């Protein structure tokens, strides 16, 4: 059909004549994928991922279609896929999955994508209570390494109100992958459709990984059910995006990440959210570091999302577990989806912590007694039940009432 | 950037100056306490002493 | 007409002769359109309306109109529009639009405007009070992500009383259309214009939005009203332009931008304004990209508008809403349309705000006795009074002689 | 291309052109490629900052980043001095602006210290200057020497 | 079989058709060669291991191969072996060697990697009394400039208990292979095959070494044997990659790396592992960029400090930052809570010889430093031992149990 | 045997079908050599050994040699050489040199190389008590403008023991060369060979000095007699060969740097050292672009050579000279040399700078009581023993024995 003609290193040219874009191709001597990216008039470049340095000058490759798509069907409840779209088992025969979906969709009508009311039930009395999701809303948890990510992001696998939990796990490596889980049980396995690529795999699949997942969910979705997606660690699909658009040849604007970084995070993430039949609660994650506090990906990720949680190092210091800041962190759409006693109530133990931030500091300091500021005291004298209140172990689930109950009890 | 080196001087010295404070704290519960009171009470007015020395140093960072 | 002998992602090459630039043309076998960006002897370089992604080599282009025109008429008031001009609106029947007008026309005579000074009532009162507005100028409002750009912009369309409101939601949040839609009440949206374009559109159309919402401001001016343009993220105008123009070839400048953005962003921004006819008031948000006012595009569109207000991280953080910081920010008209006391008044607020800045850590480790300085003694004892002077909630829209009596109350 | 729009504005055989060019600077970093150029090719600097415009002290000169080459040639030799040791009466004070805003200061260590303290505010209504005012060159050479001493 | 169309410097371009990425050619009338990193549709960029002066317009290239393969058997034990596979000295004749493998093997997924059992004595008492390591764990060990880590190395070539030991000095110095060798006895020697390579050496063998290195090791791996794989400085192994990333062509990313080296270094070792036919114990040294990238991709950091080498405590390693991960699949429960134990022994002297520094600090009632201070030169002599001093599996068991006394 | 075809700055290209690298050419018109750097399959790139005066397109070119050839000889000692080999006293008559040598030989093998075990008595009582030198040993000195890197080379050259003397100036100020001259005796000038080019000399007379000054310290090595080999600026030889590679076709790589500097320079600076018989003891003076930790090439000449000194420039400023920073710089092969006892003494009184050079601080803030740490207070009595053993006078040479008298009474 068509024949290599140069290896550029990262990037090919092939000469095949009124080939279309977006199509994918097999090497025909291996078992090798590679896309269209850029078309000439008969020699269409033409980018590879798995290997480069098995090709002659004359190589053939073979059509399959216009477009990429994936196999989507109901059967997906309970397996590891990777990120092209594949199940990576072989102890299971794959199973009947009818449709045929791509990966490249788009978001609904904005006058059909409509107010988010309701509240997103999560078990963590610190997101539930302080703050509040919605079932539609696509919260952003900015933590580091070392805080507890992990451990409060299978709390929100396990103990949510969704029907189907959709993850995906973009660059990670074998043992925290098992590590995670391993972590989660197979009540919540029964129910969760796992999208999982590696950092050893190619950038190409790492970067497609966040596309087959949110298809999964859109196709979950489309049934009627209340989807929960968790992309895990969106960093580094703007790195595996990062070298795909560096490898495309595409110069570098912010931070060293190319245009195509920063205009695919909105076409990827603006899928997720409320839809005129069912919806998909979102919760994505990034990892900041010490070492760039500017980091544009996450004034990108902030700049689309609605909602962010920070998990300090220093509520991980001291053993406060979930380590999440609050004050520093807050949700966009909870004015509209909690009551107003509740709504008034969460801002006074939100008011109360920074207060007692203030009057610690200044009770150290020699200028303070017990009776010249009301707004204090009651801060000093609920400490501990507001700590016990945000406080949270890994096997303690509580329901939206206790939460709500427990909150108007700790702020009088 | 020295400027950062010196409060965790006068932060470890707030330590060892809250540390002396709970020995002394520990020791009032034995009795000489009149006279062992006149330490906290110096240790007490110096590490009101050394927190603001902290909050006046650790406030000149933002201004530059 | 002609071929395509190029598709490179973004630009399209195509050999098609005697092409006037500035034109558009359909893809023959699609129902999508591309405008005529630069031309060669023969090939030229041209950028499509919808996506590149399903294109090959011998693709045909049909002629279509010289020049790209939007339809625009009095029924208008009331609708919702895209970039491109086509409404969004399924259900609602089209309307009849019986003009027609290019996107791209010029300022007014620079001596037929007209020096600017009566005010412009925004309901919010610290800009009301200590900043202040001209019915003509061009404000902006520069902050960070999530600081309360949105809110301010809600809030200022519930407070301002003008006669017609087009209000351009360029490159933004989807959800939102419909709660900047569900907080105006029927009597606003039956004389208000919506552009909406979404962060997932093309770079064309997220580029060409701001010219079709400045094109309908315009028209309306034009019958001789004074009109409100409220226009949501002109970075992402910013943005845009910049993919475009470094797709199209052309160097970098300035912090990741081609000179073809900051040559773009004057002739926008100054087809707003006074007028011989009317007057558009344009109030635009600008998204600094880091929470730094010295953004090259912000300070390039800060060297444009006439008044900029500076919302802060630090604000929000300590719950000042809004968080108007009153020392970057300032008005161009202040001293201009509003009388010598009130801006005497305005002035001395400011500088004991000021004031108090200077002093506040010698009162919170208790250092600062009181009869020393008088103007840091009125600084300390009318605190409280300007901070209930200057928060206000979304809820509180305040009459302007209120304003300048509680102004004149808090100075003293 | 620059110099030789800026070099045909001055001193001439017949006539004179004294030139007075608004330069923006590209952050508020004076040492933008611009802003270095023209200092480097014009006869004196007023560099204003924000710091000072974001403090209310309007015109927002900043005193130490100023220049003026051809001053020493134009004023007499008393004016000189007592323009030189107002502006180091300006460099005092912020030299011990944030000992004083941070708490240290007692009055009575350095004889430099209390003449700026004490002069701060002549200093200050003399640097500062409404928009609808303006002064004559007698009244604000005795106001000069009213302030420094 | 193509003539030459010009010289670049380091790079050579050609006039052949149909050649592989990777394949390496004969410059026929010099005997040396060079292999292909890109091809035109006919003219080929290659580039040369040697020097490149001497050559001109129309010199041929003799075709010889397809991929580089290295000729490797059961007779290469005790043996000098280039990165590329050629013996380095002319003294001793090439042995009869009858396979040979190809440079490439791709690694099972991480998802399925298997349990380790089966304690592997390294012969250093701290970490085999302290942080045990077992038969298919690789290994990282983080050292620094003049910490002593080559007599570290020279060590636990010396007393460990594998069939097989293999070694790969990439990148070293001139002297410092024989200031290397100079500590190994001849009955090491008998059982080490080992690839050296210096800094005259071009970046393209350089980095070949590593590979060279690591398909010996498995060679041996399938023949029943247990076997060590050592790679020394790791990093130099990405700066030759790096030398020849760039090269080649390609832009950077993090650091000064190309994205090549880091498609290439989870590939070199996420290999050589667990494997049922008896398996290989990779020992990678990385001195303190990329290492974070090392220290997050395999299991087990070993430290050695200038803190703790500017005193006569060898071998220079700090218990209190450094941990095998792999401890409790690989050595008894017994074992393992006396070594932390006494690691957390080690951890609180160090927070009260502070405290002792100053005359604050009494007994009474401190349970754990206060068995420190008697009980510590039996832990400081149980830590350290000098280069020729073995210690077997057996004795710092009950030697370390009577350390806890 | 070919016609030149267009002049460049620092290059001739010409048209010299079928020519080797390395074969040298002289132009006929006018009697000057060049040879030849690169080929373009019919055309190749001449680095001419002189100016270009008057160069006209088509003057030809006539074969001289294949490589070019430095005459070399018992009979060079006392005398001064230029880069390319010829002398460059022309007032005392011509010697005889014997044999001819080609400039580019291989390092030795290194199976075949001696161990380092006796030291090198070097002069300066730092780089004797602190970081001690073995006959045998590369170390190099690395420095930005001015800080004492020719200033140390003169202390060096000084009191030198070696048996014969090699002295390259590649690079530098004509000035120099008799400052180095005022400083060697007559002993140690009956023995010595200078290399000098000066910075005003063409492209490759300053790229190929430091292949003739190895080309001699590799004679008298075979003779079978210990050298020292002293470059002065190396990084003269690389930014030479930088400005010569990058301007015949080649890309920038890390630091305006062709490939073939990271290429050619680590043989140039291997071929020294231990051999079978004689050994080259080099230092190497290396230059620096800013003061900086990532600079392209003192980095991998820091990691390629065994052994360097550290010469910072904020030790300069305190005037404290010669500058060397020793816990920057080291010596791999000092524990091999000197007895345990030295080591001892040397890694004390290094522990006592560390420990004083943050100890001090608090001596002037007014927090230190005596006794609390003892070692800074072994640290602040011993100061000025330390501080007359570190730094020490241009003309104040001592011996080895005092250098460690002294060293055990400054560490007891
Ligand atoms: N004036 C205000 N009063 C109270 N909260 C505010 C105000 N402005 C912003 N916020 C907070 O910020 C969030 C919305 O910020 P927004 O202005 O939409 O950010 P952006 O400018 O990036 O769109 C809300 O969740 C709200 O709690
Ligand atoms: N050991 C030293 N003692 C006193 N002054 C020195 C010493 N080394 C350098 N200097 C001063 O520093 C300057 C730099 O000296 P030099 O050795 O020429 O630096 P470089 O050769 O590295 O440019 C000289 O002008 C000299 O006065
Ligand atoms: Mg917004
Ligand atoms: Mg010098």
């Amino acid at each position: 059909e068509g024949k290599i003609i140069n290896i550029g290193g990262t990037i090919i040219k092939a000469r095949l004549p009124k080939a279309r874009i977006g199509a994918f191709y097999k090497i025909e001597p291996s078992q090798r994928l590679a896309e269209v990216i850029a078309i000439d008039e008969d020699e269409v470049f033409l980018l590879p991922f798995e290997h480069v340095s098995g090709m002659y000058c004359g190589q053939w490759l073979s059509y399959q279609g216009d477009e990429f798509k994936i196999r989507v069907g109901d059967a997906l409840l309970g397996r590891l896929i990777d990120g092209i779209g594949r199940p990576m088992e072989s102890n299971i025969v794959a199973p009947y999955l009818p449709f045929e979906r791509s990966l490249y969709a788009e978001p609904p009508d904005p006058l059909l994508r409509q107010v988010i009311d309701q509240p997103f039930i999560l078990g963590v009395r610190a997101i539930d209570g302080l703050l509040t999701c919605g079932i539609g809303q696509r919260i952003g948890i900015f933590a580091g390494s070392g805080v507890g990510k992990s451990t409060l992001l299978g709390m929100i696998c396990n103990g949510a109100s969704a029907d189907i939990i959709v993850l995906a796990l973009i660059g990670e490596r074998g043992r925290e992958v098992n590590e995670f889980l391993a972590l989660l049980p197979q009540s919540t396995l029964s129910k969760c459709v796992l999208v999982v690529t590696t950092s050893d795999r190619p950038a190409l699949e790492r970067m497609k990984a966040a596309f087959t997942a949110t298809t999964i969910a859109e196709y979950f979705r489309d049934q009627g059910k209340n989807v929960l997606l968790m992309m895990d660690s969106v960093t580094r699909y703007a790195r595996a995006a990062r070298d795909v658009g560096l490898a495309s040849g595409e110069p570098d604007v912010r931070g060293g990440f190319p245009p195509s970084v920063f205009s695919s995070l909105p076409k990827l993430l603006e899928r997720a959210g409320p839809a005129p039949k069912g919806s998909i609660t979102a919760i994505y994650t990034v990892l900041l570091e010490s070492d760039n506090v500017n980091d544009p990906i996450g004034d990108e990720v902030r700049s689309i999302l609605d909602g962010h949680i920070v998990l300090t190092r220093e509520l991980a210091e001291e053993n406060h577990f979930p380590a999440i800041d609050i004050g520093l962190s807050a949700s966009r759409v909870m004015h509209n989806v909690v009551t107003s006693e509740h709504l008034r109530a969460a801002a006074e133990c939100k008011k109360l912590i920074a207060t007692y931030k203030n009057v610690e500091l200044l009770i150290r300091i020699g200028e303070y007694t017990m009776g010249q500021d009301p707004e204090a005291d009651k801060a000093i004298k609920n400490r501990k039940l507001i700590q016990n209140f945000i406080q949270q172990s890994t096997k303690d689930i509580s329901s939206y009432e206790k939460t709500i109950e427990s909150l108007f009890k700790v702020v009088a | 950037h020295m400027l950062d080196r010196i409060l965790s001087i006068r932060k470890s010295r707030a330590n060892r100056l809250r540390e002396s404070m709970a020995k002394i704290n520990s020791q009032i519960k034995e009795v000489e306490k009149r006279s062992l009171l006149d330490s906290q009470k110096r240790t007490k007015e110096n590490l009101q002493h050394v927190n603001k020395s902290v909050e006046k140093l650790s406030f000149a960072i933002k201004e530059h």
